[PDB]
Order: C-alpha cells, then sequence, then structure tokens
C-alpha cells in the first residue's frame, strides 16, 4: 500500500503541475500557432503515414533476447543450490546460446541495417 | 475498500482487455496491453508473486516497444483509430464494458455466481494460507529450479530461441 | 473459485473474441494473441501460486517464452505481408481461397 | 462428514514467554543448547502425528523450559544479557555482528555463573536422535483401506486357439 | 577480498539460520496454540450464530478424512475484524 | 534457405511432433507443439511467393489460436485437478476446448477453412510434411486423451469432416486442394474411431501416410499442381499416371485396394459398439471422394488428353533425381490388404 | 508520517532537478572558457527559479493535429515515474524497501520510454515522429545490456535488494571486481538517461528538438525535470552499485554525505562527457551496443557465474 | 502414440514437475501434498477405470484442498447468518473478534 | 604458426571478440579444474534452511547425536577455518 501511496503521490503532483501549466498563464490560441511544425513552410504529407523501420530485424530478436534476459534473472538464488554443476552447466548453456543465436544473425548480415 | 484490490485491478484488466481488443489503432491497444500488464503485475504481487509479476510487466513492456515501431512502420494509417473514433470500435468497447460490468455485479451481489465454472464472491483473502514460508521466496526457489530441476526445460527452450532467430531470419530474408 | 479466477478467465475469452473477429490490421490481431498469452500467466500464476506447487513457478516463465517466440513469427510474418501488399490488412491475405 | 474436535480453551491455555523477537535471537544460542531435549520432543510429535492437537502437552513443556531458561537468565546474567538484547534490537536486521562486544559479556558471564557454552557453528543444525515413550503413530495420515491390485501374470502363453480369427483369415 | 567477505556473510547467514532453529519450536507450540483456540473462538461463536438455522451441524469438517487440515485464511480469520484480516493476509506481502 | 538451415528446421518439426509424443507433462507437449509451429512457418515458406507468405500467416494465426486455446484448457486442468500429466481430463469445459483446439490443428471442421488454402499456396513437398508428418502430434494427443473426450464431440466433427472434404473436392481443379479436401475427409474417418479403439485411428493414420506420400511424391514427380498439368503426363511418363491411377482408386476405398482395410476395420469397430447409422452414412458419403477421384484418373490415365509439341523435346531427357521409397509407398498402399491381420503389431 | 517522507523525498528531488539546470550550464561554461548564469541571483543561484516560473506562466499549446490524451499524459508519466525509481533507493535506508528492489527500477526505466515515444506520436509532428523512433531504437540497443551487466555484479549481491549492496560493498567498492562491467553499464546509463554523446531523442543539431518539438511552457519543464531527475538517480544507483559507502548504523548522515558526493561526482561526470564528446549516430549506438558490449557483457556474465563456484564465493541468499 | 522412452531408458525428463508431491527444492511442501499423496498411493497400479472410483473420496479430498469450495461455501453461510443476525439485533460479535482483547502470541 | 596469425589479426581488427571469446573460454574451463567448486557446493549444503527434524531413537543409531554439541554428527570446522 506504501507504494500505490507514493505513486498516487507523484502522479497527483504531476497532474496538478499539468494542470496549473495549463490554466494559469493566458492564451490567445490560433490556427495559425497551433499549426504543426516543419522549420517555418507548411509540411508536405502527414506525420501519420508508413515510417520504414529499417532495423526491424534486431528489435524481433531484441524481443527474443529479452525472453533470455528473463530466463537468467533467477541465476543468482539459482546458485543457492545444492547441485552446483547442472546449475552452471545449464547456465553456460544458455548463454552460449544466446552467445550462438548472436553470432548466427551477425554472421548472416542481420544485425546490419535496412 | 483495501479488502478488495485484487477485484478491482482484475477489472482494469478485463478493461485493458476490451480496451485492446475492441481493435483500435495499434498505439491505443497496445496502451491498453501495458495498463493490463501492470494490473497483472500487481494482481500477482498481492498473492506472492512480486518475481513473477515484475517480470511479465519488463517483458510485455519491452515486447510493446517493438510492436510501437512496428505499428509506425507497417501497421500505420492516417487517421488512427481511438476508442471512439467508430461504431465498430466504440461498440466493441462499450459491449465489453457493459459485460464485465455485468458479471462483476452478477458475482458481487449474488453469493454464487456460475456463467461457465461456479464462482464465489468471498473475497479472495479467504482463499489464502496460513503456513509460513521462513527464510525463503518459494516463487525464487521455484524459479531458480529451472537450472537443477528443469534441465531438460532449459534445453528445450534454449533451442526454441537459437531457432526462433533462425526462423525470424528466414521468414525475413524475401527472396 | 474466487471472483479474480472468473475476471482473467474473462479476460482470455475476451482476448480469444478479439482475435477471432478481425477488423482490417493484422498487428490488432497479434495483440491479442499477446493478451491471451498475459491472460494465461496470470492466471498459471495466481494457480501455481495460491497451490504452493513449488517446482511449477517456473511453468510461467517458460510459457511466457514461447509467448514471445510465437509474437516474434507474427511480427515476422507482418513484415514480409506489408511489404509484398504495402498494408498490414487482412483483406490482402485472398490470393488463397477456399 | 464429521465434526471436527476442537481441543477446548482450558487446555490450550499455557503461561507465555512474553519476550520479545529480539531478547529471544540475543540468547537463541544457549537456549537450543540447554532445552534441546523438550524442543526436539516437541518436533518429534509434530513431524510424526501431524496433528497440531495430539501435541499439545509437548508443546506446554517447551514453553515451560524456555521460562525456566529465562529465569535462570534473569538470576544470574541480567544486565549483560540486557545490554545484549538491546544492542541487537536497534538493527532493523537483528544482525549478530554489530553486537559482538556485547555477546562477549553475555558469553563469559553465562559461562561463569552458569557454566552455559555457546553452540559453534554447524552444530544447533544437527540432526539429533530422541528418545520417546509416546508410540509411533500407526496412521498418522488417516488413510483408508487401499483398493485390492488387479490380478495379474497368470501363466504361460500359447498359440491363439485358431490364429487371428479376424473375418476370413486362416492364420 | 569479495571471497573472503563472502565467505564470512555465508558464516553469518549460518549463524543467523541457526537461532532461528533454536527458535522454531517454541514458536511452533506458540502457533499451533493460537489457531487451535481461533479455531474454537470461531466454532462457539458459529453454534451461537446459527443455532437457529435448519439442518446445520455446528463445526462440521467439509473432509471425508478425519485428518488433520491446516486451516485457510479463512476459517481462521473469517469472523475476525476488517484490520485482523488485512494483516494477516497482506501483511508481509504489503510491508516495505 | 541453405540446406544446413533447412535441415536443422526440419528436424526441429520432428522434435516437436517428439516430444509430443514422448512427453507426459501437459507443458512440455504444448512446447513441443509451439517448436513445430515454429520450425514449420519457414519450411512452409522455403520458396518466397506472395501465396507462401498468405499460406505461412493463416496457418500462423490458426496454430497460434489453437495453442493458446490448448493452453487454456491445461491450465483449467489443473486448476481443478493439479495433475500436469497426460491423463484423463477432469473437467468438461476444459475437454471442450482441448478438443476444439486438437481439432483445430488437425484441420477437423467446422476447422477446415485454413487446410486447402494452406496446402494450394504451399509447394508439394511442404503440402506433404502438412498433411503427413504434421497430423501426428494431435492425434497421438487425442489418442492419448481418448477416454476423457466426449463421444458426440468428436463423432460430430468427423462426420463433419467427411461431408466437407466430399463436397468440397468435387468442385476443385487444383490437385493440391484435392489433396487437403481428401485429407480432411480422412482425418474425419480417422477421428471417428478416435472413442472406441485408437489401435484403428492408428491404422488408418499409417494407411493414410503411405497414400498421402504415394500421392504427392508422384505428383512431384510429375511436377503437376493442376488436372491438365496432370493430363500431359501420359505423354512423358505414362507408369507414373497409372500407378496414380491406382493410388487413387486403393484412396476412394476399393476393394480389394488396401485403401479398404482402414474403412473396413473403423466399421467393424463402430458396429461392435452398436453404432451402425454412423458407418453407414460415414461409408456413403465416402462415395463422393471416390467421384472426384474417378474424375482425376480419368483425367490422368485412363483417357488421354491432348498433349503440346514442347513435349517432344521433354521425351529425350529423363528424371535426374530419385525419391527411393516411392515404390515401396505404392506396394504398401495398394496391395497390403491380404496383411490386415497384422494390425496387432501397433496393437 | 509516510506522507511526510513521501514529500521529503519529492520536494528536494525537484530543487536538486533545479540547480542540476544551473550546475551544468556554469560547468560547461567553464569548460568552454565562459561563465555560467550568475547574473539573476548571487553567483546565478536564482536562475533555475526564474527558469521554472517563465515556463509555467508561458502559455502552453496544444497543436492543431495532436492526439490531445497522449500529449497531456506523456509529461505526467515521465515526471511521475522519475520521482518514483526513486523510492527504493538505499540512501541509506529505502524509503521503500523491496526484495526485487533492482528489477522494479528496470522494469520502471522500462515504462518511461513509452512517454518519449507517446509524446511524439501524439505530437503528429514529423520530427516528433523521428524522435520517438529513435527512442525505440536506444531501448533495443540497451535494456539487453544493461540488464545482463546488472545481473553480473549482482550475482555478487546474491540478490536483487537495493539495501543489501551496502553489506557487499562494506570492505571494498565493486568496481574493483567488476571495473568493465562498471565501464560499459556507465556508457549504457548515458543511453538510457539519453544523454550526450547518445542525446539522439531531442538531437537538437539534427532534429530540431526531437519529441518535445511541439512541447511548450509546463509540459517541457516537466520533460526536463524528468530528464534531470532520472540523471540523477541512475548515477546514485551506479554509486550504490559499484562506488559502495561506508554505513555507521548508529549515524546515517555519514552514509548519506558520502552518497550524495559520489552521485555528484558521477552527475559532473555527465555534464563533462556532454561537454567533450561529439554525438553518436543512432545506427553507430546499436551498433555500439549490440556487436561491441553485448558479446563482452555474455563472456562477463559467463564469467561472473562461475567465480563464485570456483571460488567458492557464493553469496548468501539473505 | 506415447512412446515411453523415459521410462525406457530410465531418463526422468519431465515427471520431476508432473505430480504436487515430489521431491521439491527445499523440501518446501505442497498446499495439498498430503492429500495427493493419499490419491497416489490409492490409485496406483489399480488402472484409472478402477481409480475414478475406487478412490473417489481421496479425490474429492485432493480437489477440496485444492479449490476449498466447500470451505468457501460454509465460511459464506455462516458469514451471511452472522450478517443476518446482526442485522435483527440478535448477535454480538465478541469483543476478541472485535479486537478488545490480544490475541495469543 | 598460422593460428598467431590469425590471433594477431583479431587483436588488432577484432579485440573486444577476442576479449570476450577468451573470458567465455576461461569461464567454461576453469570451473571443472578448480579445487574450491566442491568447497561452495558443501557451503550450500551446510545452509541450514529449512529444520533439522529430530529422528526418533531406535537404540541403534550410534552415528546420529542425540544432542547438538555432541561429538557425532556432522562438523562445520572447515568453513571456520576457510
Amino acid at each position: 500500500m506504501n507504494i500505490m501511496l507514493t505513486l498516487l503521490t507523484n502522479v497527483t503532483l504531476a497532474s496538478l503541475l499539468v494542470l496549473i501549466a495549463f490554466w494559469l498563464p493566458q492564451l490567445n490560441a490560433y490556427s495559425e500557432k497551433t499549426s504543426p511544425y516543419e522549420c517555418g513552410f507548411d509540411p508536405m504529407g502527414s506525420a501519420r503515414l508508413p515510417f520504414s523501420m529499417k532495423f526491424f530485424l534486431v528489435a524481433i530478436t531484441f524481443l527474443l533476447f529479452d525472453l533470455e534476459i528473463a530466463l537468467l534473472l533467477p541465476l543468482p538464488w539459482a546458485s543457492q543450490t545444492n547441485n552446483l554443476k547442472t546449475m552452471l552447466t545449464m547456465a553456460l548453456f544458455l548463454l552460449i546460446l544466446l552467445a550462438a543465436s548472436l553470432a548466427y544473425e551477425w554472421t548472416q548480415k542481420g544485425l546490419e541495417w535496412a | 475498500m483495501t479488502m478488495y484490490i485484487a477485484f478491482i485491478l482484475s477489472t482494469i484488466f478485463v478493461i485493458g482487455f476490451v480496451g485492446f481488443s475492441s481493435k483500435p489503432s495499434p498505439i491505443y491497444g497496445g496502451l491498453g496491453l501495458i495498463v493490463s500488464g501492470g494490473v497483472g503485475c500487481g494482481i500477482v504481487l498481492n498473492f506472492g508473486g512480486s518475481f513473477l509479476g515484475l517480470m511479465v510487466f519488463l517483458i510485455y513492456l519491452g515486447g510493446m516497444l517493438v510492436v510501437f515501431g512496428y505499428t509506425t512502420a507497417m501497421a500505420t494509417e492516417m487517421y488512427p483509430e481511438v476508442w471512439v473514433s467508430n461504431k465498430t470500435v466504440f461498440g466493441a468497447f462499450v459491449s465489453g464494458l457493459m459485460m464485465e460490468f455485468c458479471m462483476v455485479y452478477y458475482a458481487l451481489k449474488e453469493e454464487e455466481v456460475e456463467i461457465i465454472f461456479k464462482f464465489n464472491g468471498l473475497g479472495d483473502w479467504v482463499i489464502y494460507d496460513t503456513g509460513d514460508s521462513g527464510f525463503f521466496s518459494e516463487e525464487a526457489m521455484g524459479i531458480a529450479a529451472l537450472y537443477s530441476y528443469g534441465t531438460w526445460l532449459v534445453i528445450v527452450t534454449g533451442w526454441s530461441l537459437l531457432i526462433g532467430v533462425v526462423v525470424i531470419m528466414e521468414i525475413t530474408r524475401g527472396n | 473459485m474466487p471472483l479474480v479466477y472468473m475476471n482473467i478467465i474473462m479476460a482470455f475469452a475476451i482476448a480469444l473474441a478479439g482475435l477471432l473477429m478481425y477488423r482490417s490490421h493484422l498487428m490488432s490481431s497479434l495483440l491479442c494473441l499477446e493478451g491471451m498469452m498475459l491472460s494465461l500467466f496470470i492466471m498459471s500464476t495466481l494457480i501455481i501460486l495460491n497451490t504452493h506447487f513449488t517446482l511449477a513457478n517456473m511453468m510461467p516463465i517458460i510459457l511466457l517464452v514461447f509467448a514471445a517466440c510465437e509474437a516474434a513469427l507474427g511480427l515476422s510474418l507482418l513484415v514480409m505481408v506489408s511489404n509484398t501488399y504495402g498494408t498490414d490488412y487482412v483483406q490482402n491475405l485472398n490470393l488463397l481461397q477456399c | 462428514p464429521g465434526i471436527v474436535e476442537l481441543p477446548t480453551l482450558e487446555d490450550l491455555k499455557v503461561q507465555e514467554v512474553k519476550v520479545s523477537s529480539s531478547v529471544l535471537k540475543a540468547a537463541a544460542h544457549h537456549y537450543g543448547a540447554q532445552c534441546d531435549k523438550p524442543n526436539k520432543e516437541f518436533m518429534l510429535c509434530r513431524w510424526e502425528e501431524k496433528d497440531p492437537r495430539r501435541c499439545l502437552e509437548e508443546g506446554k513443556l517447551v514453553n515451560q523450559c524456555a521460562l525456566d531458561f529465562f529465569r535462570q537468565i534473569k538470576r544470574h546474567c541480567a544486565e549483560p544479557f540486557t545490554e545484549y538484547w538491546t544492542c541487537i534490537d536497534y538493527s532493523g536486521l537483528q544482525l549478530f555482528r554489530h553486537c559482538r562486544k556485547q555477546q562477549a559479556k553475555f558469553d563469559e558471564c553465562v559461562l561463569d555463573k552458569l557454566g552455559w557454552v555457546r553452540p559453534d557453528l554447524g552444530e544447533l543444525s544437527k540432526v539429533t536422535k530422541v528418545k520417546t515413550d509416546r508410540p509411533l503413530p500407526e496412521n498418522p495420515y488417516h488413510s483408508r483401506a487401499r483398493p485390492e491390485p488387479n490380478p495379474e501374470a497368470e501363466g504361460d502363453l500359447k498359440p491363439a486357439k485358431h490364429g487371428s480369427r479376424l473375418f476370413f483369415w486362416t492364420m | 577480498s569479495m571471497m573472503k567477505w563472502n565467505r564470512e556473510r555465508r558464516r553469518l547467514q549460518i549463524e543467523d539460520f541457526e537461532a532461528r532453529i533454536a527458535l522454531m519450536p517454541l514458536f511452533q507450540a506458540e502457533k499451533d496454540r493460537r489457531v487451535l483456540q481461533m479455531l474454537r473462538e470461531n466454532l462457539e461463536e458459529e453454534a451461537i450464530i446459527m443455532k437457529d438455522v435448519p439442518d446445520w451441524k455446528v463445526g462440521e469438517s467439509v473432509f471425508h478424512t478425519t485428518r488433520w487440515v491446516t486451516p485457510m485464511m479463512g476459517e481462521l480469520y473469517g469472523l475476525r475484524t476488517n484490520e485482523e484480516i488485512l494483516s494477516a493476509t497482506y501483511g508481509f506481502i504489503w510491508y516495505t | 534457405m541453405n540446406p544446413i538451415i533447412y535441415t536443422t528446421l526440419i528436424m526441429t518439426v520432428m522434435s516437436g511432433t517428439m516430444l509430443v509424443m514422448i512427453s507426459s507433462h501437459w507443458l512440455l507437449i504444448w512446447i513441443g507443439f509451439e517448436m513445430n509451429l515454429l520450425a514449420m512457418i519457414p519450411v512452409l515458406m522455403k520458396n518466397f511467393n506472395p501465396r507462401a507468405t498468405e499460406a505461412a500467416t493463416k496457418y500462423f494465426l490458426t496454430q497460434a489460436t489453437a495453442s493458446m486455446m490448448l493452453m487454456m484448457a491445461i491450465i483449467i486442468n489443473l486448476l481443478y485437478s493439479g495433475q500436469w500429466t497426460i491423463t484423463k481430463m477432469f473437467n468438461p469445459v476444459a475437454m471442450t476446448m482441448m478438443t476444439m483446439a486438437l481439432a483445430m490443428k488437425l484441420g477437423l471442421s467446422p476447422f477446415h477453412f485454413w487446410v486447402p488454402e494452406v496446402t494450394q499456396g504451399i509447394s508439394l513437398q511442404a503440402g506433404l510434411l502438412l498433411l503427413t508428418w504434421q497430423k501426428l502430434a494431435p492425434l497421438s494427443v487425442l489418442c492419448q486423451i481418448s477416454q476423457s473426450i466426449n463421444p458426440n464431440l468428436m463423432l460430430t466433427m468427423a462426420m463433419l469432416s467427411i461431408l466437407i472434404g466430399g463436397w468440397g473436392g468435387l468442385n476443385q481443379t487444383q490437385l493440391r486442394k484435392i489433396m487437403a479436401y481428401s485429407s480432411i475427409a480422412h482425418m474425419g474417418w480417422m477421428t471417428a474411431v478416435l472413442p472406441y479403439n485408437t489401435t484403428m485411428t492408428i491404422l488408418n493414420l499409417l494407411i493414410y501416410i503411405t497414400m498421402t506420400l504415394a500421392m504427392f511424391m508422384l505428383l512431384i514427380h510429375s511436377s503437376a499442381t493442376t488436372t491438365l498439368s496432370l493430363s500431359h503426363t501420359w505423354n512423358k511418363m505414362p507408369v507414373i499416371t497409372s500407378l496414380m491411377m491406382v493410388t487413387l482408386l486403393s484412396m476412394g476405398g476399393l476393394p480389394p485396394l488396401s485403401g479398404f482395410m482402414p474403412k473396413w476395420m473403423i466399421i467393424q469397430e463402430m458396429t461392435k459398439n452398436e453404432s451402425i447409422i454412423m458407418p453407414t452414412l460415414m461409408a456413403m458419403t465416402a462415395l463422393l471422394n471416390l467421384y472426384f477421384y474417378m474424375r482425376l484418373a480419368y483425367s490422368s490415365s485412363l483417357t488421354m488428353f491432348p498433349s503440346t509439341n514442347n513435349m517432344k523435346m521433354k521425351w529425350q531427357f529423363e528424371h535426374t533425381k530419385q525419391m527411393k521409397l516411392l515404390p515401396t509407398m505404392i506396394v504398401l498402399s495398394t496391395l497390403v490388404l491380404p496383411m490386415t491381420p497384422a494390425l496387432s503389431s501397433l496393437n | 508520517m509516510f506522507m511526510i517522507n513521501i514529500l521529503s523525498l519529492i520536494i528536494p528531488i525537484l530543487l536538486a532537478v533545479a540547480f542540476l539546470t544551473l550546475v551544468e550550464r556554469k560547468v560547461l561554461g567553464y569548460m568552454q572558457l565562459r561563465k555560467g548564469p550568475n547574473v539573476v541571483g548571487p553567483y546565478g543561484l536564482l536562475q533555475p527559479i526564474a527558469d521554472a516560473l517563465k515556463l509555467f506562466t508561458k502559455e502552453p499549446l496544444r497543436p492543431a493535429t495532436s492526439s490531445i490524451s497522449m500529449f497531456i499524459i506523456a509529461p505526467i508519466l515521465a515526471l511521475s515515474l522519475a520521482l518514483t525509481m526513486w523510492v527504493p533507493l538505499p540512501m541509506p535506508y529505502p524509503l521503500i524497501n523491496m526484495n526485487l528492489g533492482v528489477l522494479f527500477m528496470l522494469a520502471m526505466s522500462s515504462l518511461a520510454v513509452y512517454s518519449i515515444l507517446w509524446s511524439g506520436w501524439a505530437s503528429n509532428s514529423k520530427y516528433a515522429l523521428i524522435g520517438a523512433l529513435r527512442a525505440v531504437a536506444q531501448t533495443i540497443s540497451y535494456e539487453v545490456t544493461l540488464a545482463i551487466i546488472l545481473l553480473s555484479v549482482l550475482l555478487m549481491n546474491g540478490s536483487y535488494t537495493l539495501s543489501t549492496l551496502i553489506t557487499t560493498q562494506e570492505h571494498i567498492w565493486m568496481i574493483f571486481t567488476s571495473w568493465p562491467l562498471a565501464m560499459m553499464w556507465f556508457i549504457s546509463t548515458l543511453a538510457e538517461t539519453n544523454r550526450a554523446p547518445f542525446d539522439l531523442t531531442e538531437g537538437e543539431s539534427e532534429l530540431v528538438s526531437g519529441f518535445n518539438v511541439e512541447y511548450a511552457a509546463g509540459p517541457f519543464a516537466m520533460f526536463f525535470m524528468a530528464e534531470y531527475a532520472n540523471i540523477i538517480m541512475m548515477n546514485a544507483f551506479t554509486a550504490i552499485l559499484f562506488l559502495g559507502a561506508s554505513h555507521d548504523p548508529h549515524t546515517p548522515e555519514l552514509y548519506t554525505i558520502n552518497f550524495v558526493l559520489k552521485t555528484l561526482a558521477l552527475t559532473i561526470t555527465f555534464l563533462w562527457i556532454r561537454a567533450s564528446y561529439p554525438r553518436f549516430r543512432y545506427d553507430q549506438l546499436m551498433h555500439l551496443l549490440w556487436k561491441s558490449f553485448l558479446p563482452l557483457t555474455l563472456a562477463l556474465c559467463m564469467w561472473h557465474i562461475s567465480l563464485p563456484i570456483m571460488t567458492a564465493s557464493i553469496p548468501p541468499q539473505s | 502414440p506415447f512412446f515411453d522412452v523415459q521410462k525406457r531408458l530410465g531418463l526422468d525428463l519431465d515427471r520431476w514437475m508432473t505430480i504436487q508431491s515430489a521431491e521439491q527444492p527445499h523440501k518446501i511442501p505442497g498446499r495439498c501434498h498430503a492429500f495427493e499423496k493419499e490419491w497416489i498411493e490409492c490409485a496406483h497400479g489399480i488402472g484409472g477405470i478402477r481409480a475414478e472410483k475406487e478412490c473417489k473420496i481421496e479425490f474429492d479430498d485432493f480437489v477440496e484442498c485444492l479449490l476449498r469450495q466447500k470451505t468457501m461455501k460454509r465460511l459464506s453461510a455462516i458469514k451471511r447468518q452472522r450478517d443476518k443476525l446482526i442485522k435483527e439485533g440478535k448477535y454480538t460479535p465478541p469483543p476478541h473478534h472485535l479486537g478488545k482483547e490480544d490475541p495469543r502470541p | 604458426g598460422r593460428i598467431a596469425s590469425f590471433l594477431k589479426n583479431a587483436w588488432a581488427k577484432e579485440p573486444v571478440l577476442v576479449a570476450s571469446f577468451a573470458i567465455g573460454g576461461l569461464a567454461i574451463i576453469l570451473p571443472s579444474l578448480s579445487p574450491y567448486t566442491n568447497y561452495a557446493i558443501r557451503i550450500n549444503r551446510a545452509t541450514p534452511y529449512n529444520y533439522p527434524v529430530p529422528l526418533r531413537d531406535d537404540g541403534n543409531m550410534p552415528d546420529v547425536p542425540s544432542h547438538p554439541q555432541d561429538p557425532q554428527g556432522p562438523s562445520l570446522e572447515w568453513l571456520k577455518n576457510l
């Protein structure tokens, strides 16, 4: 409940700041002031059109590696077992498989872009 | 009110699911998924699963990041849709919220609701156990047995992940 | 069964309905798949924690690992579909019929 | 099914060891060294019986022995022990490390006045034998009679009477 | 240096665990007595509460087995005050 | 796809199936299904076409939904029983959900819509893998959980599968779609006997796998994906089309060919359990499959369709690659009926 | 009185952020042969307050093309998360003592990234979209290596509890044990806080203002406060993790003073790096992390897993 | 087609996690270890068909321990009766239940 | 000979990979040949996480101690000296 109280307090402070920023100042909003910013000239197309991601493969591989991040976090408690031999073998197996995956993607020109 | 933190969080979870399931633009569905992941973390922490909940939140936080980038790249639209931009999305959202509210009030009021299984309205605190785990975090010790007991699960999962990297490379080669 | 189990199973049902009722984009249905996986994680974790099945507190993590594998597969397919058609719209997966 | 036979309130009334966690931890080692016998008897009763009701008397004995231990401490070594448990109380984790000097004072006083010797590392964790006059529980789980196994392995195998006997096949 | 310090930490952890071992039997006795007392109080007040209700045996077990089953949180604290229930159920999780 | 990578992916698919068929823990069976999907998706798209990508996407979506439903069923059974072992399922709703998921994986109607599209999209070899090997794991899981299965649901799905597989094939001129619908019908035959006798399902699966392997290998040898393309084969390689005619007749179930034995034994087992209407309807509906089989046979071998002038060049050359197991597959598919009593080995 | 503690953590941290702005301006100016702000207040002390007043008395503009809900939510999320992450830190005693505080901080840092992406997307401006995509690429580059380094270092701690780091480093700093991981961790913290040479999201020289190009007045002030607070919090995390401090339980003030001084030094190093080095290209940042940091982190993680076993130095779990 | 390779080769690939009563780290007991053990021992070597009815008591006890449906129902009924009595004014919670007495240590 | 050329080229052109592979190989190899690993296993076993349940005395268990501080049973002197 302490964490809930702290989160509420921080969020309430931020929201109060937003309210004070949108209500204390004076405003003269007109169309040209609220128009999109394109370094002085007007935008050609929208900013909601597709924006090609030249690093898509790296992103999917990032998901797959975050899985390994999840799998490796229990290691601090794992070192507390009595079968330290099997624990060490499996931890090094997982880390070597992650290394192998990285090496494969790298050598196959997967970490490169475009 | 703090007697039923779990129920409130689960209802927020269902609302997030009704949000990302009505299928607004992938951005707001990702917002829903993030909110639901946080609430699920809350529930699991309330039941004593701090590591598991935090892990779900961390993994889905990263996963929805790649989803957001992909959306701005492939699943993009000139006028992205919010839950009040189309009659279909708002219909789905309202129907989902109403269906929740229906079952929520039904089970809270009626002693024993039975939609497809039988549910008892007594607070979750009832089921909790009275034992003591001593100087241990049972979730942590069980999750750490993946390296001492679950060598087979480690083998299978590691192979699956390496083959997943290979599979993504092949599926995106594109000849 | 407590009501939290009801809510989580309802979330799974809602996600399944969302996935089975496509609209236009494929990303949204992949998000519904990920939502189903999240609901399954929560249910399994609650069961394993309430029943103190210690050696089963790892099953949710394996479920999450294979859920992320599935998500990666889905995105890698969506990228090819977008490349071949220019959008992620499901209506373009229409060449194969029956 | 049947009514649960909960013990009466009077029987479960016992003198209580009303001392804080820090006080118990300060005297924990000497307490385990001195009161091992009754505590081990109660533990064996609890684990064999698997019923909290069955072992109430041994728990009463445990509480009485702990009270006697603290009474001897109060008689002979009160002040050094008070300083010791005061020191442990300050630490949130109640660590032994920060209070080594006061522990030394308490141990020396106890060794002189009462002759107690602090158990060394890895001693209180040893599995010990307990001699008991209480009978071993015959069916601690109160299990029902196990269903009778199926008959099996009658004897030798002989060829089928007329083969497969499948429709028109003669072999 | 870290090897030396961590070995010392393991030894101190063993010391703390041995203190816990020494103190556990008294704690087990106290816990069993407290659980039995709470169950008895619940049984008596229930006998008061549902004496009028028809066809209600008091303290009837929901298990066929005539074996001790560790009571759930609801059984022990079902009729206690809300503060007690919140403490027992969520104190360790919430405490920070 | 580098051949080493292809070998690894195929081994991964087979290993997922082996995990399904070797594991006593529900989690590991689901893991095997997930590995099968992961490995299979790249295999289906080994040749990159928009059709291959569409087929891979459809397959992925259907199998992912099936896997999520299966995992939900497993979790519900765990909630109501606390057991991970593959055994009787202790909750009826979980059993219904699991049956739906496994049927969707097997392509049993009303979850058949994906099979013809996927089969048409992928190549003949990927089609062979999809329609022979992929069927093994869900059928194994169903066999292990046969006792819990509600007979009505499985039988309804089987009858619908037979009917739909028969009907759709009548309208098909594409060989791959024809094979997909025939696979639906034969899978409906296999699941019909699952509540009654699993050994019959295994026998039907083996006969069907042999026949489908023979048919797909013959099509690969003839390089035909349409009826007209197969029509030309008589001019180049008559023996291939003749053996195709024999294998098609076996697939239809005509005596004395080996296709007859699975239907025969399924009918016998259903009759022993007092099932008479269901076997009669199943046998009668199998005639439609026979109809489109016979139409394909008429086009391929029994009647000589017009050829093209450029085939004269193909006459000079000979087929470079040899499928070693094809003759034994043909012989087993067509001439194994006199050896039915041997159905007690897999027993 | 816990609310008093929460306010005591929050309010002073925001003032620290305000004066950090002055310190940065002066340090960069002096490293550039200039004097930082001095006119406003004695030695420029009152410049922060003037900046805050100016920003909060300035008109906030809601872009015509913006999605207002996300546009407003993003700064709130950034500031609230920035303040939240300070809670678990032991200084020396943490406000909220969690068994898994480190994973909590990692998850909260992951959550804060969405503030940048949501702000950039809601702005509905091309530069803001480019900044959001750069933030996505930056997280992709740094998250895995950050997690692996933290795991490797915490293997010696024996837990993810931040408080126990003090006990582990009672006799020596952990930088001596893991100085390479410390270097990679410092660079990764620079990347996470979007600080030079990895200031790609804002990237004023290349993107007019990056994600905040369409933010003015109070929301921009909130984004700035979140940024600086994250800088200070990450440097404090580094100080706790590697540059441990002596803690006398009877006098916590000594530990607090030592910790504050170390964190100030690390933040000054942050400003120093911003002054010294040029900016990386986001392709180059991702390449650095994935091709250079990730393999070394994997090797060192293997090493740190093995070392406690082979040296019989496995740390106590409790 | 369940090729019991594990049993043939004596490999415990996955059976260690199959049941809650199996060996667990640090001998941490399951919440229903006793019921699960009793049910497993009862239904051992008698076949599933027999075990489904000859060990039904054990299985019902195991299910009750797992889900607490009957216990929750009884507790809810008791609470409903107590609330109805309080509304009627014919019941008063004891001071110890109301917090007027220090609970036993 | 050529191996040395490869190593020099690696150190000149890709030092980070050389260091990473060396460290990983040492992580794999060194624990096998380290005497202290068995000491780590013994330390983990010695930790008294769960209570030392007493065992009933049938009169034929000489090695099992009847009370702590008795000469029979395990000893932790090795860890104290360590």
